[PDB]
């Protein structure tokens, strides 16, 4: 099978250099170009540039010229993407892709980016590893009679991703919403997890959110009460 | 004067018999010492003219086939391998499947045509010679 | 930059079983050098169609592409649940290679107004010197919603962030959180905190408010 396997997630600080890689298998690496593509969180695909490994001829998008360097070691079928000075705004997913452009007779060439790596995340922040603080989002004292209430927990100021959130040790799953984390201007992440429940159960059923942050080995159980 | 300012870089392959031009996949790109291996891909386009024969009737002359690099010439918009009467495709294996924007066509006021030559051992249909 | 690709519409809202037609228009001709990609949630992009009209190996027959020059179309003859994804076009006619902005194909459902909840900062957080006020918009459709924060009936800007779930697999709704971040000092200066929610399903915008200190 034709495959591209990228190097693992990176967590860096602004100004550091960084090189990530992309290893080809099951095909003649020098017979196809390699393209690099950026996807900012929540955003679209953006072309960064490409390299022909046969002669290491490169081209860059005008937006990335001078901020990154693309290279390749064709004898070990590996392409590279390198930054001299990461910015917080380089926080993104990076893909490498085989860019098929040559006429080869032994197969029907799929001209374009026909095989993709699985992607490498790069997180750039001045922060260091830190476990979250967990605050209750307590159900309103004006929750409607015999209706539906909302409650949750705020998981604030942790680094890096991910955190895990469950409710009542996995016993409560219906109506849970755990929102995507937001990387704040401080360089720390924050998110909320919420659940809707019957208003009548508020005085009988206990609600506890279980928060795990494996990078800091932080485990928190927060009871959320009216 | 677009039509007068544009031409094939090469002289024509004249069709001397009843067989249309065609080449095995991998063969047929004219030799050009001003091009690189990446560039070796394009098409031949048929042209036929008519003149008054010695007996008063209009007659067809032998057809001429002219080579244009991919993405240039009268069928500049066609992708490699598109099917069209009077158009046949040629490529050297490994050529870039990209328009040859750095080659373009020939302006006769600037350059004479290159005598079309093919690598020794090229297979040509009956009635074609080079 | 250089050849600009424009995709229409930005969102297509359809149901499984229906035909999808996606548009890509280029600012100048790309002849046939146009490809289409699909990106499913949490996954890498995948090639669907290469050089305008050729279906990639492994791609189901219900996908097809057509067009040349500046106007291109991707058609999905009958949508399957796995086809709800984002689709991107990309030209290789000339440097720099460029992508269109993407068309999201999402599941259609009836209009569902958000139920709105507001959460004051907890006493625990107040001790720490910061205050977060959270506004929850629960199970709504369509995705477009506006949240405005008012503090003493004054409009806030620059001090709030939103986060939105992906479309729910069960009921096809979205949920959304807006968090207003204030210093403890700023929080204890004002009384009335409110989030106003504007949405297609609300005939008038809905606000939830509280007075600091209950």
């Amino acid at each position: 099978e034709v495959q591209l396997v990228q190097s693992g997630a990176e967590v860096k600080k602004p100004g550091e250099s960084l090189r990530i890689s992309c290893k080809g298998s099951g095909y003649s690496f020098s017979s196809y170009w390699i393209s690099w593509v950026r996807q900012m969180p929540g955003k679209g695909l953006e072309w960064m540039g490409r390299i022909d490994p046969s002669d290491s001829n490169t081209n860059y998008s005008p937006s990335f010229q001078g901020h990154v360097t693309i290279s390749a070691d064709k004898s070990i079928s590996t392409a590279y993407l390198q930054w001299s000075s990461l910015k917080a705004s380089d926080t993104a997913m990076y893909y490498c892709a085989r860019l098929s452009v040559r006429v080869w007779f032994g197969e029907l060439p799929h001209y374009g980016m026909d095989v993709w790596g699985q992607g490498t995340t790069v997180t750039v922040s001045s922060a260091s590893t830190k476990g979250p603080s967990v605050f209750p989002l307590a159900p309103s004292s004006k929750s409607t009679s015999g209706g539906t209430a909302a409650l949750g927990c705020l998981v604030k100021d942790y680094f890096p991703e991910p955190v895990t959130v469950s409710w009542n040790s996995g016993a409560l799953t219906s109506g849970v919403h755990t929102f995507p984390a937001v990387l704040q201007s401080s360089g720390l992440y924050s998110l909320s997890s919420v659940v809707t429940v019957p208003s009548s159960s508020l005085g009988t059923q206990t609600y506890i959110c279980n928060v795990n942050h494996k990078p800091s080995n932080t485990k928190v159980d927060k009871k959320v009460e009216p | 004067a677009n039509m007068n300012n544009t031409a094939s870089w090469f002289t024509a392959l004249t069709q001397h018999g009843k067989e249309d031009l065609k080449f095995p996949r991998g063969q047929g790109v004219p030799i050009n010492t001003n091009s690189s291996p990446d560039d070796q891909i394009g098409y031949y386009r048929r042209a036929t003219r008519r003149i008054r024969g010695g007996d008063g009737k209009m007659k067809d002359l032998s057809p001429r086939w002219y080579f244009y690099y991919l993405g240039t010439g009268p069928e500049a918009g066609l992708p490699y391998g598109a099917n069209k009467d009077g158009i046949i495709w040629v490529a050297t294996e490994g050529a870039l499947n990209t328009p040859k924007d750095h080659i373009g066509t020939r302006n006769p006021a600037n350059n004479a045509a290159i005598v079309l030559q093919l690598p020794q051992g090229t297979t040509l249909p009956k009635g074609f010679y080079a | 930059a250089e050849i600009v690709l424009t995709q229409s519409p930005a969102t297509l809202s359809l149901s499984p079983g229906e035909r999808a037609t996606l548009s890509c228009r280029a600012s100048q001709s790309v002849s046939s050098y146009l490809a289409w990609y699909q990106q499913k949630p949490g996954q890498a992009p995948r090639l669907l169609i290469y050089d305008a009209s050729n279906r990639a190996s492994g791609i189901p027959a219900r996908f097809s592409g057509s067009g040349s020059g500046t106007d291109f179309t991707l058609t999905i003859s009958s949508l399957e649940p796995e086809d709800f994804a984002v689709y991107y076009c990309q030209q290789r006619r000339n440097w720099p290679l460029t992508f269109g902005g993407g068309t999201k194909v999402e599941t259609k459902r009836t209009v569902a107004a958000p139920s709105v909840f507001i959460f004051p900062p907890s006493d625990e957080q107040l001790k720490s010197g910061t205050a977060s006020v959270v506004c929850l918009l629960n199970n709504f459709y369509p995705r477009e919603a506006k949240v405005q924060w008012k503090v003493d009936n004054a409009l806030q800007s620059g001090n709030s962030q939103e986060s939105v779930t992906e479309q729910d697999s069960k009921d096809s709704t979205y949920s959304l959180s807006s968090t207003l971040t204030l210093s403890k000092a700023d929080y204890e200066k004002h009384k009335v905190y409110a989030c106003e929610v504007t949405h297609q399903g609300l005939s008038s915008p809905v606000t939830k408010s509280f007075n600091r200190g209950e």
